[PDB]
């Protein structure tokens, strides 16, 4: 199952 | 910097003149991922060429397998031709049944 | 042996009123098991291993939904990066991400990964401690500062330590033996006369799986890793792989030389000499 990135780069 | 593709051309099974086989063109280690690959029979574009999906390596590099059905003969030559931003001219690599 | 799960994500921006192409590939024990491509007919996560049929439509809902969000994330990130590097409109740019799990053979977590690349060069990575960031370029600093500000590492650490591990545990039992496959190599040496009293000995290994393998040539117990030729290991197209390694030696004295092949699925290395 994939992860959800948090704050953008 | 962009990365210059490495190319190998070889058949799936051991070559035997007259015997149907699969020809692979494996291209690796390139960036950016946009690339154009053609497989050639006696200088002419082979139609119906299986092309795997975009993939990359643990070192961030991209690679692709191209393959087509084929029958090696004594006089037919086969080749892979690749165009990619990292190279002025397209590169052609000739199948070599020993390599 | 140990086990792993990875998701390799890519967003590629190309000039236009265009949207970046977002591609996400899942891997369990290095074998592609799921995939999502934003240039698809019907953009969704597709199974790539047979044992993933087992998962019902609800799974695919979540994951593809999860994908659409990542797709946005990459799109914004891609724009910020253009700023950070002072790149002007009209470029071809690429942003990559690897994240995931390593388990020992006790299925106990061994290590999480989270790293990014821009233009195919390391940009930022979560450190093994899963709370500090390594940032390559000067431009990566501002991301680091920002993510240290928001405590991003705690968000990933939760995922890498929890869900990633559990789901991998789940995939492992559904995949079971399937991804335990090994096909051992078959080896021979082809004998190629040279000029100048020589012969080129080529050691071949065919039909093996996984790709990992080592081939060596030995003159008298000594290991000639010295001016032999290799090729990058190559896929056959059929699920197996091939490789070869050559040395150049005096013919007539071919018993002197010996090739060895090392592969998981071998009871023991293969020793072989050119057979007249």
């Amino acid at each position: 199952e994939g992860s959800r990135n948090q704050d953008w780069l | 910097i962009q990365k210059t593709p490495q190319i190998q051309v070889y058949s799936r099974h051991p070559p035997e003149n007259g015997k149907p086989n699969i020809l692979n063109c494996y291209v690796t280690q390139f960036h950016p991922p946009h690339i154009e690959i053609q497989m050639l029979k006696n200088g002419k574009k082979i139609p119906k060429v299986e092309m795997s999906d975009m993939s990359f390596s643990k070192d961030w590099s991209f690679y692709i397998l191209a393959h087509t059905e084929f029958t090696p003969t004594e006089t037919d030559t086969y080749a892979c031709r690749v165009k990619h931003d990292s190279m002025a001219e397209p590169k052609t690599v000739y199948w070599d049944r020993d390599m | 042996g140990p086990h792993s799960m990875r998701y390799f994500e890519t967003a590629v921006s190309r000039p236009g009123l265009e949207e970046p192409r977002y591609i996400s590939v899942g891997y369990v024990d290095n074998k592609e098991f799921v995939r999502f491509d934003s240039d698809a007919e019907n953009p969704r996560y597709e199974p790539r291993a047979p044992w993933m049929e087992q998962e019902g439509p609800e799974y695919w809902e979540r994951e593809t939904q999860k994908a659409k969000g990542q797709e946005q994330w990459f799109r914004v990130s891609l724009r910020n990066l253009l700023g950070y590097y002072n790149q002007s409109a009209g470029g071809s740019h690429t942003l990559q991400q690897m994240s995931g799990c390593d388990l020992g053979s006790d299925w106990r977590l061994l290590r999480g990964y989270l790293q990014f690349a821009y233009e195919g060069r390391d940009y930022i990575a979560l450190n093994e401690d899963l709370k500090t960031w390594t940032a390559a370029d000067m431009a990566a600093q501002i991301t680091r500062r920002k993510w240290e500000q928001s405590g991003a590492a705690e968000h990933y650490k939760a995922y890498l330590e929890g869900e990633c591990v559990e789901w991998l545990h789940r995939y492992l039992k559904n995949g079971n033996a399937t991804l335990l496959r090994t096909d051992s190599p078959k080896a021979h040496v082809t004998h190629h006369p040279r000029s100048k009293g020589e012969v080129t000995l080529r050691c071949w290994a065919l039909g093996f799986y996984p790709a990992d393998i080592t081939l060596t040539w030995q003159l008298n117990g000594e290991e000639l890793t010295q001016d032999m030729e290799l090729v990058e290991t190559r896929p056959a197209g059929d699920g197996t792989f091939q490789k070869w390694a050559s040395v150049v030696v005096p013919l007539g004295k071919e018993q002197n030389y010996t090739c060895r092949v090392y592969h998981e699925g071998l009871p023991e290395p293969l020793t072989l000499r050119w057979e007249p």
